[PDB]
């Protein structure tokens, strides 16, 4: 039924601007308001404003006046939000939402640092009886990466540790625990995907 | 602006028991049209917020009857009875009676379980890594409960604090445990001037720490 499709993630220099979209489908676009919400660190939520779709009128949160500009394209069933004079404080996940359904969110990173592909190193036991393996994803930018173990066959016994900052770049890791029977008799592989740099790294962990 | 304050910040609860979340506003949410536009949202990890309750009590379509909303004026309550495993997440209250519209800070529901000691695995720096001039020693502390835990690194028997970075997972959705990763990053030169590297996990499941170490010469 109702669905809001948001534009992809953004990496923008400080001081520049950016416009993200919110395509609606499955209902009459002119009948319902489209709100824009900012979420900080996946927790704190802030309402930015909504736009009268037919008349184009907009109701703003005063704290976002001069920072956000809400528009609509009635023809394409799309709502737009433009953020001006970006600073690192504007780095957040931005949602567009009807009263009924929310969009999947648009991640915005405001930084002068450029897209950095990750270094991937295996984590194998040195020189009972479950064996924990891992892969260290170090020095990438920006978020995010996805570590897939054995094409997804191993999912229940996986720990994805959230990324932290290290020397201005992100570092994360991922563990998998398997029966000592499984490895190294059978192959265990981590697949690191970093879409921002169009990179996929596959590591076959060796004893 | 109207401020929404939720209590508690974190709600540990057993499965099948009743959880209650408070939402207090600095001003009355009763609008001039006679309606009270207070809503409740749930955000599971990795997902967008989903609507649970609107206009104080009205359940959204597809929301089970164990979620109940109540209140008026400046005091509102979300009750869950009884808690299921899929209810894990953060619950927000939201008012739409004023401009600007404001959210509560969020209440993190937490599933209680029996105490579990962490499983500690230490990993020497990969040989692939030493070509870059640096060395990261990784220590995994997986599947422990409760979430409060302490990691201490030792190099040749002496505590090391410089170069330690830690990351904590959210509560696991299947076994309700927590995991943690600790990384000691040194230069290659310093890493090779020392022999034994130790990862010590201090957890309430024992008055003594769990010690996992390795000797670089082995």
């Amino acid at each position: 039924e109702v669905q809001l499709q948001q534009s992809g993630p953004e990496l923008i220099k400080p001081g520049a601007s950016v416009k993200m979209s919110c395509e609606a489908s499955g209902y009459i676009f002119t009948e319902y308001y489209i709100h824009w919400v900012k979420q900080i660190q996946g927790r704190s939520l802030e309402w930015i404003g909504y736009v009268h779709p037919k008349t184009g009128d907009v109701i703003y949160n005063q704290n976002f006046r001069g920072k956000a500009t809400l528009t609509v394209n009635r023809s394409s069933n799309t709502a737009y939000m433009e953020l001006h004079s970006l600073t690192s404080e504007d780095s957040a996940v931005y949602y567009c939402a009807r009263w009924d359904s929310w969009g999947q969110g648009t991640t915005l990173t405001v930084s002068s640092a450029k897209t950095t592909p990750p270094s991937v190193y295996p984590l194998a036991p040195g020189c009972g009886s479950s064996v924990t393996l891992g892969c260290l994803v170090k020095g990438y930018f920006p978020e995010s990466v996805t570590v897939t173990w054995n094409s997804g066959s191993l999912s229940s016994s996986v720990h994805t540790f959230p990324a932290l900052l290290q020397s201005g770049l992100y570092t994360m890791s991922s563990s998998v625990t398997v029966p000592s029977s499984t490895w190294p008799s059978q192959t265990v592989t981590c697949s690191v995907a970093h879409p921002a740099s169009s990179t996929t790294v596959d590591k076959k962990l060796e004893p | 602006d109207v401020l929404l304050t939720q209590t508690p910040l974190s709600l540990p609860v057993n499965l099948g028991d009743q959880a209650s979340i408070s939402c207090r506003s600095s001003q009355t949410i009763l609008h001039s049209d006679g309606y009270t536009y207070l809503e409740w949202y749930l955000q599971r990890p990795g997902q967008s917020p989903k609507l649970l309750i609107y206009r104080v009590y009205k359940r959204f379509s597809g929301i089970p009857d164990r979620f109940r909303g109540s209140g008026s004026g400046m005091d509102f309550t979300l009750t869950i009875s009884g808690v299921e495993a899929e209810d894990l997440g953060i619950y927000y209250c939201f008012q739409g009676s004023y401009v600007p519209r404001t959210f509560g800070g969020g209440t993190k529901l937490e599933i209680k379980r029996a105490d579990a000691a962490p499983t500690v695995s230490i990993f020497p720096p990969s040989s692939e890594q030493l070509t870059s001039g640096g060395a990261s020693v990784v220590c995994f502390l997986n599947n422990f409960y409760p979430k409060d835990i302490n990691v201490k690194w030792k190099i040749d028997g002496s505590e090391r604090q410089n170069g330690v970075l830690n990351s904590w997972t959210d509560q696991d959705s299947k076994d309700s445990t927590y995991s943690m990763s600790s990384t000691l990053t040194l230069t290659k030169d310093e890493y090779e001037r020392h022999n034994s590297y130790t990862c010590e996990a201090t957890h309430k499941t024992s008055t003594s720490p769990i010690v996992k170490s390795f000797n670089r010469n082995e």
